[PDB]
RNA sequence: GUUGGCUUAGAAGCAGCCACCCUUCAAAGAGUGCGUAAUAGCUCACUGGUCGAGUGACGAUGCGCCGAAAAUGAUCGGGGCU
RNA sequence: AGGUUUGGCACCUCGAUGUCGGCUCGUCGCAUCCUGGGGCUGAAGAAGGUCCCAAGGGUUGGGCUGUUCGCCCAUUAAAGCGG
């Protein structure tokens, strides 16, 4: 979620995923297909979710976490600065990027817990399986 | 779907262009079928075959057969089905080859039933359907089973011979 | 079954948690006593395929 | 397991479903051009715990061993996978994936077996008779058991890659809150 | 075994948290759904029979379907187009 | 989704596009207040709830306030929402 201290702004651009992996740290593993910014809650209500479809065990991952800073209107206008430091963090995730992943539970049993949390999502997404090794 | 068609001694089906007729013992019904697909007596037994292997088609390979299979059963021993009255007093009678129920309506209602249809009340809430037609003797019991649909709770109203119902018990 | 198993083991209630909290367990003879009425009862081929019959569930109950 | 034709042209290669890669023992290197669909039929028999032979068009049988594989974002399909060779007896460290066999009776305690890390890189002797597999006994580990890498059986003396110490395979305790 | 143990006014496959072994067997989960205030009551899982040739499950893609309510009279420019 | 709110923006209009509310006169949309046809119900009947189809017609008089709104009185099948 929202995190300690920073250089505290930011714009934006687009590229696609560079350090989410296929898989890491568990059987399976959830992946975004499409760009797109995810906030301090989001995952924090995913994260929610797919424990709360769990015996709340403590095999789940996080790749994905929140760093850029957001802003707002005070109230309206243009008048004076630009403004809203805290409005909401967000956490950019490009396609193929890898976000959550689960460990120990079975095929159909990540698969449900990954679909409840396939919703609450902005965007598309698929789990999988590994196959490609890389650890360096 | 079924290929093969049981025809009995009695029957003549003549298969040209659009126009397929039985003739028998029960009188003569004429259902149009389909003129893309192919359908004509192979030896004694009926037999249609099916152009092609396409998914429209097929469709109307599983639906042709019966058709005539209706025909045939059509023509030969008829048809009937067995309507049962539940509830308190209800009653059904007969004037000329009308129907003439009554169930729990301030007015009494009746039906004419539609030609080569006969109904039979052989006992007062025992009512009989008659008639070759398999489509038209469907909706004339379904018109008949429209008057009173038996209700969620005590099952009143007309029913098929011995079909079972759910009920609610609301109180 | 455990009424005659908890009784005669000293257990007031039984496995709440059987996998985690333990309870105890109990010497063999808690076989001969429970094999006397399922004679009818217990499906089993003749003579000896009642031995390891009657009792497999004190294992299974968490004591 | 079987390859014809290895040009240097990238256009001939996804009109049919084929894979741009390499080989190279390092006594030479040259063009590869191979079958994508009997090759995810293939890898994913044998990835690194073991090689394959390989028969290009030209008559030349040479064994090799799966190296690395760069795989496509946004598919499943790879676009790469680089290959090696095979010295008797000195051939390069092999990565090999902790298998984990038996239940363990910390499990059956409210714990999960939980491997931390997979695929180790060990090394030799025979890449004939490569470790294409782990096999580690867990059933001896209850609860906060941290099994490390000194622990895990290697035949034929192939010299672990890490450190002894480092965790492969550690149960993790049953889920526990207090304060409200 | 059997209403597996815990808990509840009781909970016996099915409020529910813990667990999910054994016996018989051509074979039947301490059990999937319906049901009761609780067991009963009805099908599935699996076995045997009767009948014929395929049939069932995940993803990829082309083109479609629903999702698709705003104010004077409508329409792709129109006629009209499979 | 809509384009009725407060806004954003500054595009036509400062050689002028008169601003709130009422009264008069209508007409239109349907995200339907009533009435008409339906499905579900924790629908026995009666009386309801929710969703669906439906815009033909209909939708009261008063007290306080400039008010629109809103609150109250007495009613009603109903005392619709916007343009
Ligand atoms: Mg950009
Ligand atoms: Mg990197
Ligand atoms: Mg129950
Ligand atoms: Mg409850
Ligand atoms: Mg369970
Ligand atoms: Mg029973
Ligand atoms: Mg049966
Ligand atoms: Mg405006
Ligand atoms: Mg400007
Ligand atoms: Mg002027
Ligand atoms: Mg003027
Ligand atoms: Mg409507
Ligand atoms: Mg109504
Ligand atoms: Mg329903
Ligand atoms: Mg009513
Ligand atoms: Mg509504
Ligand atoms: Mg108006």
């Amino acid at each position: 979620k929202r995190t300690k201290f920073r250089k505290q702004f930011r714009g934006r651009m687009t590229g696609d995923a560079k350090g989410g992996d296929y898989v890491a740290f568990g059987d399976y593993g959830l992946i975004a297909m499409e760009p797109a910014w995810i906030k301090s809650n989001q995952i924090e209500a995913c994260r929610i979710v797919m424990s709360r479809h769990f015996r709340r065990g403590g095999k789940i991952y996080i790749r994905i976490f929140p760093d850029k800073p957001v802003t707002k209107k005070p109230a309206e206008t243009r008048m004076g600065k630009g403004k809203g430091a805290v409005e909401y963090w967000v956490s950019v995730v490009k396609p193929g990027r890898v976000m959550f992943e689960v460990a120990g539970v079975t095929e159909e049993q990540a698969k449900e817990a990954f679909r409840l949390a396939g919703h609450k999502l902005p965007i598309q997404t698929k789990m999988v399986k590994r196959e490609v090794y890389d650890e360096a | 779907g079924k290929q093969p068609i049981a025809v009995p001694s009695g029957v003549t089906v003549n298969a040209q262009d659009g126009v397929f007729k039985v003739k028998g013992p029960k009188g003569e019904l004429t259902v149009p079928y389909n003129t893309e697909l192919t359908v004509r007596q192979d030896g004694d037994q009926l037999l249609v075959e099916r152009p092609s292997d396409a998914q429209k088609h097929r469709a109307l390979h599983g639906l042709t057969r019966t058709l005539v299979a209706n025909a045939v059963k059509g023509v030969s021993d008829g048809y009937t089905i067995n309507l049962e009255l539940r509830g308190v007093g209800f009653r059904a009678k007969l004037t000329g080859k009308a129907l003439e129920m009554n169930i729990g309506y301030s007015h009494p209602v009746i039906i004419e039933p539609p030609a080569g249809v006969t109904f039979a009340v052989p006992e007062p809430t025992r009512i009989d359907v008659s008639g070759i037609d398999k489509q038209l003797v469907g909706q004339v019991a379904a018109n008949v089973r429209k008057v009173r649909k038996p209700d969620a709770y005590h099952g009143k109203g007309v029913r098929f011979v011995g079909e079972q119902i759910a009920l609610k018990a609301g109180k | 079954m455990s009424y005659l198993i908890r009784k005669a083991a000293g257990i007031g209630k039984g496995s709440s948690t059987p996998n985690k909290a333990k309870v105890g367990k109990l010497n063999w003879d808690q076989v001969l006593e429970i094999a006397k009425t399922k004679m009818p009862d217990l499906n089993a081929g003749s003579v000896e395929a009642a031995a390891n019959t009657v009792a497999g569930t004190a294992r299974s109950m968490g004591v | 397991m079987e390859l014809t034709a290895k040009p240097r042209t990238p256009k001939q290669k996804l009109d049919e479903s084929m894979i741009a890669a390499v080989a190279y023992n390092k006594e030479n290197n040259v063009s590869f051009a191979l079958d994508r669909k009997a090759f995810d039929r293939a890898f994913r028999q044998q990835s690194t715990t073991g090689l394959f032979d390989i028969t290009v068009e030209g008559g030349e049988t040479f064994p090799a061993l799966v190296k690395a594989v760069q795989m496509d974002k946004r598919k499943r399909a790879p676009i790469h996978v680089d290959f090696y060779m095979v010295t008797y007896g000195e051939p390069v460290e092999v990565s090999v994936p902790v298998h984990t066999t038996g239940r363990s009776q910390g499990e059956v305690q409210g714990g999960l077996v939980d491997i931390v890390v997979h695929n180790l890189q060990i090394v030799a002797p025979g890449p004939r008779r490569i470790p294409q597999e782990l096999v580690v006994d867990v059933t001896k580990m209850n609860i906060g058991d941290h099994i490390t890498a000194g622990d895990i059986k290697l035949p034929e003396g192939c010299t672990l890659a890490a450190d002894p110490e480092l965790t492969v395979v550690s149960v993790l305790p049953p889920r526990l809150t207090a304060e409200e």
